[PDB]
RNA sequence: GCCAGGAGGUUGGCUUAGAAGCAGCCAUCCUUUAAAGAGUGCGUAAUAGCUCACUGGUCGAGUGGCGCCGCGCCGAAAAUGA
């Protein structure tokens, strides 16, 4: 999931409180860490 | 007798404090809880409860 | 050693062995679980077998005390309708009808169980559950 | 680091249930160690430097002085469970002596119900002579050990009376190869007296053997004496046929065979195939020079194709073998994984034609047959159904017509494997009073079958096994994991001892050596077996990949 | 752990000893090896040090072993987790 | 957010080696209730467990959700110095 243009809201803990100007998707089990790159 | 059969304190476990006899007690009824009162109170024993 | 630990089980009169949750749930006990199957086997001898809830307590000196309850109405609706293995799917197939009395007697027999202690209430809980196992009811 | 006492005492009974009961205590944990207190004689033992050229018995520096007492009591306490003299003489007023306690404790130490806890770091010459003392004073003399057993030459088990003045009966054990003397055959006797320059009769192999010389092995040299008495232990020099697990007797002795029958099976089934054919012979030499020293594993050349099956109780085991192999004998062995036995089988009730006939005048043979060849569930049996109407095919051509089938079923139309559980049948054919030979209709049945399978959609069968695993609950769970994550599905479970069985279906292909894989989801504490039941269709995707050239 | 005089010393899951030492504004306080305490008078500069000792020895390791705030382990497999 | 109430029949029937709200197919509840589901995720080998849902307790003023526009922003790596 890391670095892919779909930074939705995957596992319902994952958040988009936009930082650095490139949305990350922040969760728990970090096989769920999508990124904007 | 009543330490290696019932009271699972094998023997040394239930009578390590036997220097001053640290064991006195037993429950009893009729037919249901009495059969161990014709044993606890009658089997070369003397923990005379109520019955 | 071990002290007082009241643990209950869910066992039918047919599997009499120290197998989970028979053993380790009552291992800290010395639970006479073969004197539980026996004192309860012939106890529910209104049919011979039946599946029944239980509750066995340890008191240190190898003391076991079990308290029991009745079988289910997921067997007193299927034994109340002539459905063999059951009735493949609820809101689908049909096998053997039930009526306004059969359901009433069923609701009766098991009074303190179900949920309420009002004959004109638990009977409703029965009036539903019959449908969820694949069988019709005769109304009027 | 991590040194203890307590924890050992805990996990001992948290895994087995055998009460320890103990004889000595540390002076400081990890490297905080100087000397050792004991609770036997109650003497403050202590060394000094690690090498232990400076031992001592200096006073108790306090600290644990009192603590010895409690467990000392406990020590003494358990002495009241055996020698019932120390019982009253500890629950009255007096003191238990330095002697009858040795017999209470040895009582417990031969009845197997207690476990005198001595420990220590002999890296640094500590804890040595103590455990030695305990060993002499407690360890089971070959006297009270309940006698071994050895069936008379009649068919009834007999006891060995370990008097060094009776019938000479002897067991053997460990088989080395010593470039000096040779086949070192490590033996422990039993009854009677073992002399030198005499003779022995190994009852097992029925061969009479010659004691070339006497042996025991010391720590620094060969102990060469003359006689080994009843139940004394050592080794005999010069003794051919004899291996491990035997029973020899005096040249004229009552002549019996000691029991000593054991059963640990080889779990993992490895395959080994070492290049050319120049190796196979040297491999014969290999498994030859094994078994006599290594009677623990099994060698069974795949009872269908090549590959000598090398099956052993552990991957390591198998690998020190695969290594000594490639070194001692040279065998450039390239270990692979076992093949499998697959079985052709159709799906749809297909009924085709198998003709023959050749007319060039004279004998050219006649043979037209059409048969039912219907299928059966993947466990039934080979069949045939005489559906002959008027005797069109003269019955006497039916025999070979069934084998032509049977031998055109040896190798199927696909991979070429024994077609099974395909209830054939028959029905309508033909003949000619002359041309119709036996082999002609043999070929009728044959070809008819071939067309029937080529067209009838033959799918591939594969062995489905019974894995039955022993395991303590936790591992059990994650092994349900492993098993169902090995293709086919499992079955059930039961609490056997401190364990939980695992009834299991398992296709051998995905199963290849589970022992080391077992010991990864059981982490060692698990056991199992593997067995068989029936054959089954692969879930499709393997019949498009296995179209191998 | 063993805070000698002014210096916090420790040899945890690492070879050599460690010397963690006081910065301006905040203060250490070792009760014993297994549960070190900190008198830090600067809520911002303190938590820095908190997560910095914790970063000195990152715990977890699938099961346990390490330093924890009030931290709770997150479970995974030992001699397993290796297909 | 904070303290807590967070049920019973049931193990829904199916199916499955077992499947309990948790593998899913048809599902398609009623009573005890001020509220508690044929159920949201975590957990399990299936349960147990964890937990949310709804309801009260505190608190004291605002609050989620849906359609729309303008500038943005990510998506956005190529070669002599900008």
């Amino acid at each position: 999931m890391k670095v892919r243009a779909s930074v939705k809201r995957i596992c319902d803990k994952c958040k988009v409180i936009r930082r650095h100007g490139r949305v990350y998707v922040i969760c728990e089990n970090p096989k769920h860490k999508q990124r904007q790159g | 007798l009543e330490v290696i059969k019932e009271l699972r304190a094998i023997t040394g476990l239930g009578l390590k404090e036997a220097k001053d006899l640290a064991e006195k007690g037993g429950p009893v009824k009729e037919g249901v809880s009495k059969q161990e009162a014709e044993e606890i109170k009658k089997k070369l024993e003397a923990v005379g409860a109520v019955v | 050693k071990k002290v007082v630990a009241v643990v209950k089980l869910q066992l039918p009169a047919g599997k009499a062995t120290p197998a989970p949750p028979v053993g380790p749930a009552l291992g800290q006990h010395g639970a006479n679980i073969m004197e539980f199957v026996k004192a309860f086997n012939a106890a529910t001898a209104n049919m011979g077998d039946a599946i029944v809830p239980v509750e066995i307590t340890i008191y240190a000196d190898r003391s076991f005390t079990f308290v029991t309850k009745t079988p289910p109405a997921s067997y007193l609706i299927r034994k109340a309708a002539g459905l063999e293995k059951g009735a493949h799917k609820p809101g689908r197939e049909k096998v053997g009808r039930i009526t306004w009395e059969q359901v009433l007697e069923i609701a009766k027999q098991k009074m303190p169980d179900l949920n309420t202690t009002d004959l004109e209430a638990a009977a409703r809980m029965i009036a539903g559950s019959a449908r969820s196992m694949g069988v019709e009811v005769v109304g009027a | 680091t991590g040194a203890d006492l307590w924890l050992v005492i805990r996990t001992m009974q948290e895994r087995l249930g055998a009460r320890p009961v103990v004889m000595q205590l540390p002076i400081g944990r990890e490297d905080t160690f100087s000397g050792i207190i004991d609770v036997l004689r109650m003497k403050a033992y202590t060394y000094g430097n690690d090498l232990g050229t400076d031992i001592r018995e200096i006073p108790i520096p306090e600290e644990y002085l009192d603590q010895a007492r409690e467990y000392h009591e406990k020590l003494v306490e358990v002495a009241a469970d055996f020698d019932e003299n120390i019982m009253l003489k500890y629950l009255e007023g007096e003191e238990p002596t330095e002697e009858e306690l040795v017999a209470a404790i040895r009582k417990g130490t031969i009845d197997l119900k207690i476990t005198p806890v001595f420990l220590g770091s002999a890296l640094k010459n500590k804890g040595v002579q103590l455990l030695l003392d305990a060993v002499v004073d407690y360890l089971p003399s070959p006297l009270d050990i309940p006698p071994i057993k050895g069936t008379t030459p009649e068919g009834e088990v007999v006891e060995i009376h370990p008097d060094p003045n009776g019938p000479l009966a002897a067991l053997a054990f460990k088989i080395m190869a010593d470039p000096y003397v040779g086949r070192l055959t490590f033996i422990r006797v039993y009854s009677g007296t073992l002399t030198s320059g005499s003779y022995v009769y190994n009852t097992t192999k029925g061969r009479k053997e010659r004691v070339a010389r006497l042996l025991r092995m010391h720590a620094n040299h060969r102990e060469e004496v003359e006689e080994l008495k009843a139940g004394d232990l050592g080794a005999v020099v010069g003794l051919k046929e004899t291996i491990t697990g035997d029973t020899l007797v005096g040249e004229d002795a009552p002549r019996v065979i000691l029991e000593s029958i054991e059963v640990p099976e080889p779990v993992i089934d490895v395959a080994i195939e070492p290049k050319t054919k120049a190796d196979q012979e040297k491999l014969s030499q290999a498994l030859a020079r094994l078994a006599e020293e290594d009677p623990t594993f099994r060698v069974s050349t795949h009872p269908e194709t090549g590959q000598t099956i090398i099956s052993g109780m552990g991957e390591l085991h198998l690998e020190i073998i695969v290594d000594r192999l490639k070194r001692e004998f040279k065998v450039d062995a390239n270990v692979g994984k076992p093949q499998v036995a697959y079985r052709e089988t159709i799906t749809k009730p297909v009924d085709v034609e198998g003709k023959f006939i050749r007319q060039t005048g004279g004998r050219g043979q006649y043979g037209h047959v059409k048969i039912k060849v219907e299928p059966l569930p993947r466990g039934s049996g080979f069949e045939f159904v005489n559906a002959i109407v008027g005797g069109v095919i003269p019955k006497e051509y039916i025999p070979a017509v069934q084998k032509g089938i049977e031998e055109a079923m040896q190798s199927g139309p696909l991979i070429g494997f024994p077609v099974v559980d395909i209830k054939v049948t028959l029905y309508d054919g033909s003949y000619h009073e002359v041309d119709s030979s036996e082999m002609a209709f043999k070929i009728a049945g044959s070809m008819a079958i071939k067309e029937a399978v080529q067209k009838g959609d033959p799918v591939i069968l594969e062995p489905i096994m019974r894995v039955e695993v022993t395991t303590p609950e936790e591992y059990m769970g994650d092994v349900i994991g492993d098993l169902n994550a090995r293709r086919g599905q499992i079955l059930g479970m039961e609490p056997r001892g401190n364990a939980q069985v695992i009834r299991a279906f398992v296709p051998l292909a995905e199963m290849f050596g589970y022992a080391t894989d077992l010991r990864s989801k059981t982490q060692g504490r698990g056991s199992f077996v593997m067995f068989f039941d029936h054959y089954q269709e692969v879930p499709k995707q393997v019949q498009e990949k296995l179209i191998k050239g | 752990a063993r805070l000698v005089g002014r210096a916090l010393e420790l040899t945890v899951g690492f070879s050599h000893p460690v010397v963690v030492e006081p910065p301006e504004g905040i203060t250490f306080e070792v009760p014993e090896p297994t549960r070190v305490r900190v008198s830090g008078i600067d809520k911002q500069k303190v938590g820095q040090v908190a997560a910095n000792i914790r970063a000195i020895r990152k715990p977890s390791a699938y099961h346990e072993k390490g330093i924890y705030y009030a931290g709770e382990p997150v479970r995974l497999k030992p001699g397993k987790a290796g297909a």
